[PDB]
RNA sequence: GAUGGGGAAGCUCCGUUUCAAAGGCCUGAUUUUAUGCAGGCCACCAUCGAAAGGGAAUCCGGUUAAGAUUCCGGAACCUGG
RNA sequence: GCUUGUGACGGCCCGUGAAAAUCCACAGGAAGGAAUAGUUUUCAUGCCAGGUCGUACUGAUAACCGCAGCAGGUCUCCAAG
RNA sequence: UUGACAUUGUGAAGAGACAUAGUUUCUUUACUUAUUCAAUGAAGCGGAGCUGGAAUUCAUUUUCCACGUUCUAGCAUUCAAGGUCCCAUUCGGGGCUGAUCCGGGUU
């Protein structure tokens, strides 16, 4: 039969992301000489809304150590950071909300945002509004540092990998009901064409594993193996258990 | 001894000598004569009766003119082929793909006077 | 002193645009430059096998300088000099009736690879010089092995170009003497002796020694320092 | 603006056509005070350097 | 959508500033003489894509069978030199 | 009053509502410039030039698309009592 | 998706046979030049040294860290001022130093 919806997305045609309005990628500074020996000062010149992003960005200008010129970077704004505020970035810099320090240089239980997976990658972990990571240990002979990411997973990465002190702002966003279809409508309007969603069980067979039959029903287990093949993976993919979750979740 | 001293880490293409063309033979054997002399610019008078009026009333000569010619080339060509001085030159493409030049002479010339010393009427 | 003033700039992170410095160590060289450097590195990180490793041991600046000194007295004819000789003999041979021997026996250096090889096989060289470049090394790698067998004293010498000079070609790859004027037999036997001592004699032992396996120095330091302290507490 | 005399594109004072007066009061006060504290800061840690 | 490139038997596919030696400006040096060099910057990498988006500057009167913010008249304004 | 324009405000947003050409300004102070005479064309006045293509008319119960002078379809501005 | 072979090289300990000399095979953990991934207008890498100074000296230094920027929504550019050496002192202009050495491995 046909090619199912979830296969059509990969060609990206009507499914690429609606982007005209976005401020620009958000990154930490390039890990230059200043930032890995000393520290370098900047001013947040503005904190600003990004289209289809939860948390506001923070525009921070720095002096170019090598040319006479201002070089402005785009951060995700940690809560509490503000216009005018002075931001410090470097190994030898000071442990305050807003600054950017290498996970090696902050004590355990420090709380940081927008952290790198490898040093230099200008920030990958914990960027969504409200999220952060916690340093939960160090191993100095190897300079790994151990973090717990928003998911619960605990990675270990270079103590050189940089992070920014605090949590990312606009948290709480998801506690309030969308209420009507219009509000989701405009929500995905500035993200990507993923809304609304036809249930495959409302489709015909050509369309989808779940399509067809004289009452709507999946007809077979909707738990699909990892070893499945495109055109087949719809449902609960690789599901290692299923059903209503009872009792405290929380990874140990 | 020892090394250069580049203060830039960008390496660029060395600005190197550019020789000019000194052919072993002539490009095309004989250059083309002028492809748009005045006898090719201005092709005929236009002697439509509503044209003949601009002449009588407006001190203006209407010519069918080369499609390849511009206001410059039209103005010079009139000036040369007729003694006449030109004030300005309006032009337009007729609907049979040919160009019409409305040529205003300066106040010193009587275009009507010209018109019959060129022939038409 | 006067209305002039000391104002030292402070170039110390987060202040004063850094000054112009020499970034030569940093520049983003062209691929072709990057590549010929890295080829030289690669050939030295690897363990190079003995029959190539026998090159790199190149004749020393001294002994060599005096080997070109003898050899440069044996250049081949020039165009003028061969024009010159012909008339001198087109003249005499045709009328004075010289047996095509209105010309003195030429003594010059012997060159051209395939030429030099057959000379050696046929036991006529007395001193082969092999050049230490030559990029398809194969053209030449067997030349030591070959000269050892023909009991022909040889020397790997720096300058594939400089062997070209002594024979009026841009490069030359090999250069050999076979004949020599009595007034030079001596000079040669001296050279042949020194040279035989830095190569032909050392041959079998050179043959057992691989080369390369040589760290870059960011890695060497990582090893002198690591293997200083780890043992010496 | 390129068809208009320069007086239409400035007020006199430093940073005339470009910053808002009240804001230059600020640049000036702060410049002064911060250049001055820079003196206060040296001689304080200049003295430190021989009393430790 | 060309380009150094990378795929592909190939028609061609991918990439667009991309693991590329990617260029041109202000004048000085010229007073054999016309433009070679002498500083220095700038490293931005094509181009096409809007007759509703951005955008230098014109109006009133009069005039034709049929043109008019376009012609005639008067009165302006922009751009380059 | 009506249409339209515009201003200072106020409501809404898990929506906060393009780009680039182009223009000007300021920080800077390389450099240039006077009394036996310099500096000034961002003040006034003055001189020269401004190419190429489109420009009629219909825009609809007959000028477009529906085999057609088809009761269909086809984007918009002005709007009296 | 899983195995094998090829790309595939260098140490080291450990298991495996001629049947308790080391050619060879694998397990392991080292290496970095192949291959791979990021980064930047390939800018400050590795090594040594000046100085500071904790240290306690078991002869004298064995070391280990340091080794220009944090009240402020300013300012930081003309190979840098200073100092020092040149040209034949013009007006301009150049070296060094300021800014320590060494290796050219961009990280
Ligand atoms: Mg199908
Ligand atoms: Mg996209
Ligand atoms: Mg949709
Ligand atoms: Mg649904
Ligand atoms: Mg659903
Ligand atoms: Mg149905
Ligand atoms: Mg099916
Ligand atoms: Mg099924
Ligand atoms: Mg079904
Ligand atoms: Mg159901
Ligand atoms: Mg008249
Ligand atoms: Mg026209
Ligand atoms: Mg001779
Ligand atoms: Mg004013
Ligand atoms: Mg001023
Ligand atoms: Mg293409
Ligand atoms: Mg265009
Ligand atoms: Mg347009
Ligand atoms: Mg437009
Ligand atoms: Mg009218
Ligand atoms: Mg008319
Ligand atoms: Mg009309
Ligand atoms: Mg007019
Ligand atoms: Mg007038
Ligand atoms: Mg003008
Ligand atoms: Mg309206
Ligand atoms: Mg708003
Ligand atoms: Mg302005
Ligand atoms: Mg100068
Ligand atoms: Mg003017
Ligand atoms: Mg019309
Ligand atoms: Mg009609
Ligand atoms: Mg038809
Ligand atoms: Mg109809
Ligand atoms: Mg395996
Ligand atoms: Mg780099």
């Amino acid at each position: 039969g046909r090619v199912i919806r979830n296969q059509r997305k990969g060609a990206g045609s009507i499914f690429t992301s609606h982007t005209r309005l976005r401020q620009g990628a958000a990154k930490l500074r390039t890990l230059d000489y200043a930032e890995r020996h000393g520290y370098i000062r900047g001013i947040v010149k503005q904190i600003v809304h990004d289209s289809g992003r939860g948390a506001p960005l923070a525009k921070v200008v720095f002096r170019d150590p090598y040319k006479y010129r201002l070089r402005e970077e785009i951060f995700i704004a940690n809560e509490g950071v503000h216009t005018g505020q002075f931001i410090y970035a470097g190994k030898k810099a000071s442990l305050n909300v807003g600054n950017v320090l290498p996970l090696g240089s902050v004590p355990e239980g420090t709380i940081v945002s927008n952290v790198e997976e490898k040093p230099g990658d200008r920030g990958a972990l914990a960027r969504a509004s409200g999220n952060y990571v916690i340093i939960i240990g160090h191993n100095p002979d190897e300079n790994k540092t151990r973090v717990r990411l928003p998911s619960g997973a605990k990675k270990v990465i270079s103590s050189d990998a940089r992070g920014v002190i605090g949590v990312i702002a606009g948290g709480g966003r998801v506690d309030k009901p969308l209420l009507k279809a219009g509000r989701a409508f405009h929500k995905y309007r500035l993200k990507r064409n993923s809304w609304p969603k036809t249930r495959g069980v409302a489709m015909n067979p050509v369309d989808h594993p779940h399509g067809g039959g004289n009452h709507q029903h999946i007809g077979k287990a909707s738990t699909i193996s990892r070893g499945a093949v495109s055109g087949q993976k719809a449902g609960l993919i690789a599901a290692r258990r299923t059903g209503l979750l009872r009792g405290s979740q929380k990874t140990q | 001894k020892a090394l250069k001293v580049r203060t830039s880490a960008t390496f660029r293409l060395p600005k190197t000598l550019k020789l000019a063309r000194a052919p072993k033979y002539a490009s095309k054997a004989v250059p083309h004569y002028n492809r748009l002399d005045s006898y090719k610019v201005i092709e005929q008078p236009i002697t439509s009766e509503t044209a003949m009026k601009k002449v009588e009333d407006g001190n203006i000569l209407v010519f069918q003119v080369s499609m390849k010619a511009n206001k410059y080339q039209i103005k010079k060509a009139v000036k040369e082929l007729y003694e006449v001085d030109v004030l300005k030159v309006n032009t337009l493409v007729r609907p049979n793909g040919t160009k019409k030049a409305y040529v205003r002479l300066t106040a010193d010339y009587d275009a009507l006077d010209i018109a019959n010393r060129i022939g038409y009427i | 002193n006067p209305l002039t003033h000391s104002t030292p700039k402070n170039f110390g992170i987060g202040q004063a645009v850094q000054p112009k410095r020499n970034l030569s160590r940093y520049v983003k060289w062209p691929e072709y430059v990057r590549v010929q450097r890295q080829k030289k590195i690669l050939s030295i990180r690897l363990k190079v096998p003995p029959t190539i490793a026998q090159f790199q041991y190149t004749l020393d600046r001294n002994t060599a300088a005096e080997t070109f000194k003898l050899f440069n007295k044996y250049r081949p004819e020039t165009a003028a000099e061969k024009k010159e000789r012909l008339t001198k003999e087109a003249a005499a041979v045709a009328e004075g009736k010289s047996k095509q021997d209105a010309s003195p026996k030429p003594y010059a250096v012997k060159y051209g690879l395939n030429h030099v090889v057959a000379l050696i096989e046929n036991k006529k060289a007395k001193l082969v010089l092999i050049a230490n470049d030559v990029d398809p090394i194969e053209l030449v790698v067997f030349l030591p092995a070959l000269c050892k067998k023909m009991g022909v004293p040889y020397a790997i010498v720096k300058g594939k170009a400089r062997l070209g000079t002594l024979v009026n070609q841009k490069t030359s790859a090999v250069a050999a003497l076979t004949e020599v004027r009595a007034e030079d037999e001596a000079a040669l036997a001296k050279l042949v002796s020194t040279i035989d001592a830095n190569f032909a004699d050392k041959y079998d032992e050179v043959k057992k020694h691989w080369g390369g396996g040589i760290l870059g120095n960011k890695a060497q330091a990582k090893m002198d320092k690591r293997a200083k302290n780890s043992d010496s507490a | 603006y390129a068809t208009v005399s320069k007086t239409h594109k400035t007020v006199s004072r430093a940073y005339g056509g470009s910053r808002c007066a009240n804001c230059v009061k600020e640049r000036i006060i702060r410049a002064f005070l911060i250049e001055e504290q820079k003196i206060v800061k040296k001689v304080v840690k200049e003295q430190t350097e021989a009393a430790k």
